[PDB]
């Protein structure tokens, strides 16, 4: 109301309201689900359309051969923490010669997100990302809120409508974390997951986008006809 | 962090106003009375010395200032406000003209110095005004004796003699009456205790008085000998028995 | 290194040999010291190859974004001068560059020579590289303005000829290139090996070489 | 943040104003009148103090016209503390152009450069500008005598007689009356002297209340001469013109 | 006041939405794309008729590969042009290439969110950036003040753009030639346009592989104008 | 640094700061350009509000850029001079590094950038100017008028006017200049030039400068005599 | 006073055939008269097809190395997984030798691939970025030794055919993968007798369109 | 570059510059003009190091034409070699000075009279009715201090100038390829085709 001119204002109630203005932009976005088990991870991703005429808006970012995420909400914002993620990967590939752990990916997120709630000037992250990958200690599925909140977790979803998913996996838990050793099971689970989100529209050829890592398995994306085994 | 007040506070009023410089003299007319006479052969500053209370030492407080060895200040309004000009003023006769030319630098240059610091709080970003007026008395070789005023807006006028502060309308109006143009020191003394006594209200002795001139060389306060061209400071403090002493010929 | 260049009536004439040295070693012996900027512009290449071939790409691509923004080809005086200023900048640092802007413009066929030690020169006739001395001496006794192109491009061929034979560290293959208002030509890669019996031969020269 | 307590001193009015200028131009009509008068052997400025005392030492006092170099001087309206940052500035052009060129600057060349001092006050900065209005009086071998005025907004503009401060329409009407185009500089002082009088807020017209500065040719042979006049030597040329 | 980079409750950026109010009231900018090349066309709205209408440029070469139409304040195009411009000769400095139109968009809206307390407030114009590569052939984007960037068969930005993009909507196929194109343009922007329409007030463009980007002569486009009111005669 | 955003969008899609700089603009003397067949004319008002002015010295409605290129304006005096320079820098800059002078579509470019660019950066408010600019490229003989605007928009004209009661010398221009037939000598184009400054200035006396340009950097200014005979001329053939 | 350069010795070579391309190297490290490794490879498949040698002072071409498979990856990201050609990686590391053109990478530099064409292609840098294709190219300590003899079996220079007496040259025909690689052994195990720092093995990356294959072969040790 | 020469006579100033641009030991040109017009009234010769020179003067010519736009007024010969000499004199202790010898010839419109200054690259200014830079000043000055009047004509200071370069040419090892030479009056800057 009067304390939500700038994110440098905490409210009498203790809550930051430009930090849940941000937060509120994660909702309008399009669905996206996460999910692993203990061999592979699994992104799955409702892209959206302006219109007919239009292509469909890419969820999906590869941040390394063992890493990478979706996003929902401001894609251009998906785009800077991405290439900083691209970035912190790089540097201890480089310095030394260390495939970065998820955990650390997601702590370095939390960390440069903060940075942009406390100070005057600047505005918090817009988006809201699912980062999964394959490292030393097996899969990893993580989630990220601009707040600078990042958890770690069995499966999840974020986005429009992202209740009715996480529902199901809610339920699937005992099923889907036992996928070992067959990756195209465990993206059915995805995409009957986000199926559980959808209404009126279904998925379609270029409106799906899937993305899977596991443990003799780079990060690869899906999309087009690719997925079209999956529909 | 960083100073993001980069923008002036102090900015002119449709009426054409600048706010913050007359909230600054208001400041300086609630401030303790302090004044200044001109004399033939000398100048002298005096003000109240109000202590806030009486296990207060005083002695340590000092509203009477030297700036050079023959310039000196005193001023009403805000005394922290007064400390650090004194502090910058000092210093600024050092860097800005004696490590330059070799010799302190005249009354005139010196407040010139000072009014432009007090001008730049008022126009620079992220400052207030100083809260203070400043009278400043001097010799130098060429000038002569001199008494500046200078206001929280930078400006500064030459006097014969003035008076700032709580009754400085009543003590203007007195010093019109006694001063002339012949005056000797010791009479300017003396016209300054009696204009000083009208506007204190408790105890009026050499201890509650801060009092001091610009006037003969003193080679005693000096510290050394051995050139004869260095003579000594011009400024020079009265002490608490020699006011006393002039005020039993009051 | 042995390039020349010159403006004559129906262009200008642009040739080089295709040598590369590192101390008496010959590390390579097909180079390019003709760089194409612009389809009417060239430029050419003589001394540190790497500076050479950094710097004239550089200006090629300060020559396009001028293009862009001005709806207009740049002049060859333009150019020569963007090149000028941007080694001029690290003069004393250690930069080996020396070449030679050749192009059709507004004013017609242009021709300047730029430097690193700071030179820009317009002229008509230009030479540079080790072997330029010997290249000189065929081009000012055979030069006119009234040449027609088959005998200026022989002309740019032989000089370089003559540098290639006498200077050890010229010869490999001569380039070609013929600038018209209509842009530049290129006219052949020709081995110095087989040129020069074949220019022995039919012109008479060389005579005390055997063969 | 900071952006709350941020007055935003440089920006336009809906009608295409600048704020704090015209703001500062209301603070100079409040100032003491300075009439400039240029004539065909020389130019003068007249200027009047503000209410002042007979504690005053004036023979020490400067508070209206001030000396920019041998050849150029200017008389202030507004605020001296923010006129003296600005002279001081001036002078130190004036040695810069000296030093560079080995003559002394054009009277405009120094004049456009305090002028665009002012201008960008008014553009960048986020800075109050300077509350000041001057007359520049100067001479030059390419224009000879010349009067110009410059103000907050950083506008200057050329005059034959000029007034800034107090009741300038009142004293420009009085000066476009009286003034010819061949006239000399002692009938420049009196109209001057005489303008003053009829515009001043002040009871009557005295010595200690002006300040008076001429810039002649009356120099010996072909030079200029400033004169900034003492307070016994405006008390004579008070009586000579007949005003007291 | 308030800051330049503020959230509105329902998560939008004040500042980005408004600049999209802008960009409603510039001139109409229409762009299709086809397998024998990409169209562009504008309206140019003379604000008076002794204004030389020649000089009104708002379709734009980057590259020979690539062009550029723009809608809103087109004074906000010359820096995002410019930088376009380098970015496309700069690849092919580095990389001895043509540069990716995709690439060469993002790296255009890339500038679009650098603004806060860099500029001092987002753009406000849209482009329509139309090229061909070797790799994803013809292709058309709609590059936003929010950063944001569609592909899109069919586009049009601008004043009459919700009711030209639906008159996209019904003819638009993957089967249109160049030809069909050009006069699809003209078409929708006679319809949306306030003033007639003619070679002096609208100006067309388009990129092809073999010729690249080219702004066509007021007299070629006059042509087309003439074609065009002809077959809508015939029924 | 002062870093505030004072250039901002409302929630119409209007940037007020920008709009309240063609205000300034508005109240300004009025400006106008006429291009003829072979050159280029620049008229502009001088308001009589102000007498006892020194026009020798008091500066000028009309600046050269270089020899060939001549600015004139409308808006804020304090905010042209700084545009002026900046043009003049520029066009020396060119000369220096391409060895041509500028081409005045070139000039325009650039002090429409300059204004543009003090649209969207922080801490600056835009300039209160719209600009003239005119002039013959080298070694052409066609001539230039070009207009820009605080927004930093600019466009070629073949007649064109700015500043207060430029809509009415618009109109007038708009029904007496003919595209097919320009001004084919200098006195026709002048001519036109102090008709259109007619309908608006009030006295035809010192209220009117004209600058004519010519190919090759053959610029001059009219006097208060020449200009005279004009406006005597055109009230003569007025009345009847 | 501190010397960063060093010499680890080193020879390496590259070769162009018609649809494949050779890039060889000795897998010697030294330093003076003294031996670092017997085995330290050299020549790296740096992806799309592209491999890498550059060498002279080690440290100086691990880090140039290092920095193109850098590049490599930040063109996928940045071009949506789009295939670097040689060409275009050529130009680049240009621009990664020239950027340090006031403290150069002390290191003679070669890369190996195919064309878009589908043709073998060998490219060449010298220590601050000048590039050139080339059929056949050795660098290092023997490129001197190596060479001449590829001039000679690899473009048929100075050959003729018996019979018209120099007037008619040998026909340049293409060489098979099997003749370049005897080639290569042959030219390798010559410069280990003449060359003190060229020895104990010889490491042969082949590249073709089914992707990049290794081959080792033993040198003399001392 | 080489020789650079100057004499002021009663109403102009005449300058005189080499011809040639040498590189190591090949001759790249012989019409060089090694002079920039800074005003029409004003002109300036110049010698030093490759590409220092040719900047320098660039330098100083834009500078002049700026100074001339802006306030619509040609410098005095006096003002711009003060200028000039600051340049210099602000150079000489810089990272990298310019290695650059000027001859400043003017035509005062308001006095009336040719003037000669002479400036070196540490910024040392002299007045002079004639002058030389470099090893010019060793061959001629004798002949100058011989012959040299100040109510001399144009056609007499030219006749004077051709016997200093024939003097240079019979004892100078250097072939510089003979001078172009132009003349500074109040009609403006002019060259003498024939020399
Ligand atoms: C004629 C042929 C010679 O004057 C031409 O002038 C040609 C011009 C062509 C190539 C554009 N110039 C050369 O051949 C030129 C001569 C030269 C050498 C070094 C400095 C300046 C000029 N040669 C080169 O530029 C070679 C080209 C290589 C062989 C492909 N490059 C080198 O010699 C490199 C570059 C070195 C360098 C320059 C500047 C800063 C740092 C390094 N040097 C090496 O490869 C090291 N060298 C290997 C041989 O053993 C000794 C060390
Ligand atoms: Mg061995």
């Amino acid at each position: 109301n009067n304390y939500d001119g700038d994110t440098v204002t905490f409210s009498p109630t203790g809550r930051l309201f430009q930090v849940e203005y941000a937060l509120e932009a994660i909702k309008q976005g399009s669905v996206t689900v996460g999910l692993r088990s203990n061999t592979h991870a699994v992104l799955v991703a409702l892209k959206r359309n302006a219109d007919e005429l239009s292509s469909y808006q890419k969820k999906i970012i590869k941040c390394d051969e063992h890493m990478g995420l979706s996003l929902a909400g401001l894609a251009p914002d998906a785009r800077v923490l991405s290439n900083y993620l691209r970035q912190q990967c790089n540097y201890s590939s480089l310095v030394f010669n260390r495939k970065l752990a998820v955990e650390r990916a997601g702590h370095l997120l939390c960390d440069k997100a903060q940075k942009n709630t406390q100070s005057y000037g600047g505005r918090p992250y817009g988006v809201g990302l699912l980062i999964i990958g394959y490292d030393k200690s097996g899969a990893h599925l993580l989630e990220f809120q601009p707040s600078g909140n990042v958890t770690e977790l069995y499966g999840t979803a974020i986005g429009a409508r992202s209740q009715g998913a996480k529902t199901y996996l809610e339920r699937t838990l005992d099923t889907f974390i036992k996928i070992d050793g067959n990756p195209d099971e465990l993206i059915k689970a995805g995409v009957e997951a986000i199926s559980q989100s959808l209404r009126d529209e279904s998925l379609t050829v270029d409106n799906l986008s899937i993305a899977i890592v596991g443990k003799d398995t780079p990060f690869t994306i899906y999309d087009g006809e690719a997925v079209a085994k999956y529909i | 962090m960083t100073d993001r007040y980069s923008f002036s506070l102090t900015t002119f009023s449709p009426s054409g106003k600048l706010g913050q410089i007359d909230y600054a003299l208001t400041a300086v007319k609630q401030g303790v009375t302090s004044l200044g006479i001109k004399a033939t052969n000398g100048v002298v500053i005096a003000t109240e010395k109000k202590s806030s209370s009486p296990l207060a030492m005083s002695e340590t407080l000092s509203k009477v200032s030297l700036l050079t060895p023959d310039i000196g200040a005193v001023y009403s309004g805000m005394g922290p406000d007064y400390r650090v000009l004194v502090d910058k003023s000092r210093k600024v006769a050092h860097t800005s003209y004696k490590r330059i030319y070799g010799e302190y630098p005249p009354t005139k240059l010196l407040v010139s110095e000072v009014a432009k610091i007090m001008q730049e709080a008022t126009q620079s970003g992220g400052v207030r005004p100083f809260g203070v007026s400043l009278l400043i008395a001097g010799h130098d070789e060429f000038n002569g004796f001199s008494l500046y005023q200078v206001d929280p807006s930078g400006s500064y006028f030459p006097w014969k003699a003035t008076a700032i502060g709580k009754g400085s309308v009543a003590a203007k109006t007195f010093l019109e009456k006694r001063w002339n143009d012949e005056l000797e020191l010791e009479d300017a003394i003396h016209i300054a205790l009696l204009t000083l006594k009208e506007s204190v209200e408790g105890e009026f002795n050499g201890d509650t008085i801060e009092l001091a001139i610009i006037g003969d060389e003193n080679p005693d306060l000096l510290g050394y000998t051995g050139i004869p061209t260095d003579k000594g400071p011009r400024f020079r403090k009265l002490t608490s028995q020699e006011i006393n002493d002039r005020l039993e010929a009051l | 290194t042995t390039t020349l260049a010159f403006k004559f009536r129906h262009g200008v004439i642009v040739a080089a040999d295709s040598r590369a040295t590192a101390g008496a070693y010959i590390a390579s012996q097909t180079v390019k010291k003709v760089i194409e900027i612009n389809p009417y512009l060239l430029g050419t290449m003589a001394g540190g190859a790497a500076d050479c071939s950094f710097w004239e790409r550089l200006l090629a691509r300060q020559c396009r974004i001028y293009e862009l923004r001005n709806k207009e080809r740049i002049s060859v005086a333009a150019a020569s001068k963007l090149l000028a200023n941007m080694v001029y900048q690290y003069k004393g640092m250690g930069l080996s560059m020396g070449t030679m802007i050749c192009g059709w413009d507004k004013r017609g066929p242009g021709l300047y020579y730029v430097d690193s030690e700071g030179n820009r020169i317009s002229g008509a006739t230009f030479s540079v590289g080790s072997g330029s001395v010997y290249a000189y001496g065929v081009l000012d006794s055979n030069y006119k303005w009234d040449l027609s192109v088959e005998d200026a491009l022989y002309l740019g061929k032989r000089s370089i000829l003559a540098a290639a034979h006498r200077d050890a560290y010229s010869g490999g293959s001569v380039n070609l290139y013929h600038v018209t208002e209509d842009g530049w030509i290129y006219h052949g890669n020709h081995d110095v090996g087989e040129l020069f019996w074949k220019v022995k031969e039919e012109e008479g020269s060389f005579n005390n070489v055997i063969g | 943040g900071s952006r709350r307590y941020d007055s935003r001193t440089t920006i336009f009015s809906p009608e295409g104003r600048l704020y704090q200028v015209e703001y500062a131009l209301e603070s100079i009509s409040h100032a003491g009148t300075a009439i400039g008068i240029m004539a065909s052997d020389g130019i003068v400025l007249a200027a009047e103090r503000k209410v002042t005392s007979t504690l005053l030492e004036q023979d020490t006092s400067t508070e209206k016209l001030y000396k920019l170099n041998d050849k150029i001087a200017v008389a202030v309206a507004g605020l001296t503390a923010d006129a003296e940052i600005l002279i001081n500035t001036a002078r130190i052009h004036a040695q810069n152009y000296l030093k560079t060129y080995n003559e002394d600057i054009p009277v405009e060349i120094l004049v456009r450069r305090l002028s665009d001092i002012k201008q960008g006050y008014t553009q960048h900065g986020g800075l109050r500008p300077f509350g000041v209005s001057f007359i520049y009086a100067g001479y030059d071998d390419r224009y000879g005598y010349q009067l110009y005025t410059s103000n907050p907004s950083g506008n200057y503009t050329g005059w034959k007689a000029i007034s800034v401060g107090a009741n300038t329409s009142a004293a420009q009407t009085l000066l476009q009356m009286d003034y010819k185009d061949d006239m000399k500089v002692d009938d420049a002082i009196e109209l001057a002297l005489k303008t003053l009088s009829k515009t001043t807020d002040s009871s009557a017209l005295t010595y200690d209340r002006l300040e008076f500065a001429t810039i002649r040719k009356g120099a010996n042979d072909g030079e200029v001469y400033q004169k900034i006049f003492k307070p016994q030597e405006i008390k004579d040329i008070l009586v000579k013109t007949g005003i007291t | 006041d308030r800051g330049v980079s503020t959230f509105s409750p329902e998560g939008r950026l004040f500042q980005v939405e408004y600049s999209l109010e802008a960009i409603k009231l510039g001139s109409t900018a229409i762009g299709i794309a086809t397998k024998e090349g990409v169209v562009l066309g504008v309206e140019k709205r003379a604000t008076s008729p002794l204004l030389e209408s020649d000089s009104i440029e708002k379709i734009v070469e980057i590259d020979r590969h690539i062009g550029c139409a723009m809608s809103g304040l087109t004074a906000d195009a010359r820096s995002m042009i410019e930088h376009a411009r380098t970015a496309a000769v700069t690849h092919n400095l580095y990389y001895d290439e043509d540069i990716n139109v995709e690439s060469l968009t993002q790296s255009v809206c890339d500038l679009a969110l650098r603004f806060g307390e860099l500029m001092s407030r987002p753009f406000g114009v849209a482009l329509l950036i139309a090229g061909h590569d070797a790799d994803d052939g013809y292709q058309l984007f709609h590059a936003e003040p929010s950063g944001t960037f569609y592909r899109y068969n069919a586009k049009a930005i601008g004043s009459g753009s919700e009711g030209a993009q639906a008159e996209l909507l019904n003819e638009w196929h993957s089967s249109l030639t160049l030809k069909e194109a050009e006069l699809l343009v003209l078409k929708i922007l006679k319809q949306v346009m306030e003033e007639k329409l003619d070679e002096n007030n609208a100006q067309l463009s388009c990129i092809t592989k073999q010729d690249g980007f080219k702004i066509y002569d007021n007299e070629k486009t006059a042509e087309l104008i003439k074609e065009l009111k002809e077959k809508e005669a015939a029924e | 640094g002062y870093d505030r955003a004072l250039s901002i969008f409302s929630p119409d899609g209007h940037i007020f700061q920008v709009e309240y700089a063609l205000e300034a603009v508005k109240r300004g003397t009025c400006a106008v350009g006429v291009k003829g067949k072979n050159c280029v004319v620049l008229g502009c008002e001088r308001r009589s509000t102000l007498k006892l002015q020194d026009t020798r010295i008091t500066p000028s409605k009309v600046s050269k850029i270089d020899s060939h290129v001549v600015l004139s304006f409308s808006g804020l005096n304090a905010d042209s001079r700084i545009l002026i320079e900046k043009a003049r820098v520029e066009a020396q800059s060119h000369r220096l590094t391409l060895e041509d002078p500028v081409t005045v579509e070139y000039l325009t470019r650039y002090v429409a950038g300059v204004q543009q660019r003090y649209t969207q950066s922080g801490g600056v408010r835009p300039f209160g100017v719209s600009t003239l600019i005119a002039g013959f490229d080298p070694r052409d003989d066609e001539p230039k008028l070009y207009q820009t605007e605080p927004s930093g928009i600019y466009s070629s004209w073949s007649a064109q006017t700015i500043g207060r009661n430029s809509k009415t010398v618009r109109e007038f221009l708009e029904k007496n200049y003919d595209r097919k037939e320009p001004p084919a000598t200098v006195e026709e184009c002048v001519k036109l030039t102090v008709r259109s400054l007619l309908e608006v200035v009030q006295t035809g006396a010192k209220n009117i400068e004209i600058t004519v340009v010519k190919p090759d950097s053959d610029i001059v200014a009219l006097s208060s005599e020449e200009i005279n005979q004009y406006v005597t001329q055109i009230e003569q053939e007025k009345q009847e | 006073q501190f010397n960063p350069y060093g010499d680890n010795g080193g020879t390496i070579l590259g070769i162009a055939g018609e649809d494949f391309a050779v890039l060889a190297g000795d897998t010697r490290n030294i330093t003076d008269y003294s031996i670092n490794s017997r085995y330290e490879p050299k020549v790296f498949d740096c992806g799309d097809n592209i491999v890498m040698s550059a060498n002279g002072f080690a440290a100086d071409g691990d880090a140039l190395v290092k920095r193109f498979k850098n590049s490599v990856k930040w063109y996928h990201f940045d071009h949506n997984d789009k295939k670097l050609s040689i060409n275009s990686a050529a130009r680049n590391i240009q621009h990664l030798l020239y950027s340090r053109r006031f403290f150069p990478y002390y290191v003679y530099n070669i890369i190996a691939g195919l064309d878009e064409d589908g043709k073998g292609a060998v490219y060449s840098f010298d220590p601050v970025g000048s590039y050139q294709r080339e059929q056949c190219r050795a660098g290092g300590a023997a490129a001197s030794l190596i060479m001449p003899f590829l001039d000679n079996q690899v473009n048929f220079k100075n050959q003729y055919e018996p019979g018209t007496n120099g007037k008619v040259k040998k026909p340049l025909k293409y060489l098979s993968v099997e003749e370049v690689i005897k080639l290569v052994r042959d030219s390798f195990t010559s410069a280990t007798e003449r060359h003190i720092q060229v020895g104990d093995g010889l490491e042969i990356l082949i590249v073709t369109k089914d992707g990049v294959r290794k081959e080792f072969y033993e040198l003399k040790r001392d | 570059m080489d020789i650079i020469l100057g004499i002021r006579v009663q109403d102009s100033v005449i300058l005189a510059s080499s011809k040639a641009v040498t590189r190591g030991i090949s001759v790249l040109k012989d019409s060089d003009d090694k002079t920039r017009q800074l005003s029409p009234h004003t002109l300036m010769s110049f010698a030093g190091e490759a590409g220092d020179t040719v900047q320098f003067a660039e330098y100083i010519q834009a500078n002049i034409q700026l100074y001339s736009i802006r306030e619509d007024y040609e410098l005095s010969p006096q003002a711009v070699s003060s200028f000039v000499r600051q340049e210099l004199a602000k150079s000489i202790r810089s990272r990298r000075p310019y290695q650059v010898n000027v001859l400043i010839g003017g035509y005062d419109k308001k006095k009336n009279k040719p003037e000669l200054y002479q400036i070196d690259y540490l910024g040392t200014k002299v007045e002079l009715p004639y002058g030389a830079h470099g090893y010019s000043g060793f061959y001629t000055f004798s002949l100058l201090d011989h012959h040299y009047r100040p109510d001399m004509t144009t056609e007499e200071g030219l006749d004077l100038l051709k016997l200093c370069v024939q003097e240079l040419e019979k004892r100078m090892p250097m072939d510089f390829k003979g001078v172009i030479v132009k003349i500074v009056d109040k009609d403006g800057i002019r060259q003498v085709d024939d020399f």
